[PDB]
């Protein structure tokens, strides 16, 4: 099963310096750039963290 | 970068060049650059501000290619509707969009939603040519794809490090067709790739483009066209010496079998044929397969090696890089990337991943398998589901 895909997974929230936000398995090592915010937490409590923090998909970089 | 600048390139270098050719009208690139300055000018008057949405509703026609651009010109995003969809699919978009405004034909007229401010693309209005310019962090598109129609918001670096990559290899004498939906970003190779090459955009006459609209288009002086891959197929079974005066095919989409290509190759020794794979979110396509004048496809058509600019990674459950001949999860990196879905944070960020190999990059998990040849190609393995 893709590890993105699993509902029964467990996730992290990750974000960028560019306030853009992404799940993560949180079995692998998060990328260099990247930053945990949330988890380990169930992938729709995840999806529910970006849904209510991730509020403009703008770059912070356009925004200034 | 963003196409207008790369437009804008070519209406220095040659304004007396044509551009835009439709049926009885042919636009040079100067004159292109002038419409789209006077239809900018009107959306700037009516109050139309940096990053709005603007829905178009027109058939294929040189007055399509003027409003897409002057949307841009106005710091605008453009969000193309169908003419053939039906009214709620329409009401759907427009809506879901957050465009505000709509430019139509009279033709189209009465497919604008109620509530939604109708632009005639034909009417005079009082205001000046004026362009506020494109940015390339700005948003340059909402198109949508499918349950429900998502809309992928792509900015104008990414569509222009596609219409701008010297791999189309598109040049000033290239004349492309156009038919395909400009709702689809097949539109994109279409229109404005020939556009920022200094090439012609040959508007088809109504109606599919079948094998002998196409024989005609290529005596008229086309020399490159996309077909999906049920036209490609059908064309290559039934009539592959259609494609024989083209300097290149291209194809994409849905599957293509090896067959059709080889058929097509022994018809037309001197046609290239060109192999597009890639979702709406990567902006046209990510890898292609290019099959040389006189050369021969093996067995299997590669969807073939990144484009230009891109990435691609091919991973296990683990995330781990897979080696040659193992299939895994393709997942698409570099140029090219959307910046997510209007309106879905959630989606984006679970479609729109961080990406191992570049340090806070993101990549698109693709949903298809594939896997690498030995020498840096990939072959399709099927959906993931």
């Amino acid at each position: 099963t893709n590890p993105f895909d699993n509902e029964d997974g467990s996730f992290l929230v990750l974000v960028n310096g560019e306030g853009q936000h992404s799940l993560w398995p949180a079995f692998a090592e998060v990328p260099d750039g990247w930053t945990g915010v949330h988890g380990p937490a169930s992938r729709q409590d995840c999806l529910g963290y970006v849904e209510q923090n991730w509020t403009d998909l703008r770059p912070k970089s356009l925004i200034s | 970068s963003t196409v207008p600048e790369l437009l804008a390139r070519q209406v220095t270098r040659a304004p007396d060049a044509v551009a835009v050719v439709d049926r009885d009208r042919v636009l040079t690139y100067r004159e292109l650059d002038e419409l789209a300055g006077r239809l900018s000018g009107r959306l700037i008057g009516r109050g139309v501000r940096r990053g709005d949405r603007v829905a178009v509703l027109l058939d294929r026609s040189a007055d399509l290619v003027v409003t897409l651009l002057a949307i841009w010109k106005a710091g605008a995003a453009y969000v193309p509707v169908d003419a053939g969809y039906p009214a709620p699919r329409v009401a759907f978009m427009v809506a879901d969009s957050g465009a505000s405004r709509m430019v139509c034909s009279a033709a189209t007229r009465d497919g604008v939603p109620e509530g939604i401010e109708a632009i005639v693309v034909t009417d005079e209005e009082a205001f000046e040519a004026s362009a506020a310019g494109a940015r390339p962090g700005d948003l340059a598109y909402v198109m949508y794809t499918s349950g429900i129609p998502k809309g992928v918001a792509v900015p104008h670096r990414s569509v222009a490090e596609l219409a701008g990559n010297p791999g189309w290899a598109v040049e000033p004498g290239d004349a492309v067709l156009m038919h395909a939906p400009y709702a689809f970003d097949a539109s994109l190779f279409e229109i404005w790739v020939p556009l920022v090459s200094g090439g012609r955009v040959v508007i088809a006459e109504p109606g599919p483009v079948d094998a002998r609209r196409l024989r005609e288009a290529i005596s008229s002086g086309v020399t490159r066209a996309y077909l999906t891959a049920g036209s490609f197929r059908a064309v290559a079974e039934e009539s592959p010496e259609s494609f024989a005066g083209l300097r290149e095919v291209l194809t994409g989409g849905d599957v293509v079998p090896a067959h059709a290509v080889a058929r097509v190759r022994s018809a037309c020794p001197r046609v290239r044929i060109r192999h597009l794979y890639g979702p709406t979110e990567t902006t046209v396509c990510a890898t292609w397969h290019l099959l040389e004048p006189g050369d021969e496809i093996g067995p299997v058509l590669p969807i073939g090696r990144p484009l230009p600019g891109r990435r691609a990674q091919v991973l296990d459950a683990s995330l781990r890089a897979v080696a040659p001949g193992v299939i895994g999860d393709l997942y698409l990196s570099g140029a090219g990337l959307a910046d997510g879905y209007l309106r879905r944070a959630g989606l984006t960020a679970e479609r729109f991943v961080a990406d191992p190999s570049a340090p806070g990059a993101r990549m698109y998990r693709t949903g298809d398998l594939a896997q690498w040849t030995a020498d840096g190609a990939l072959l399709f393995a099927g959906r993931a589901d």
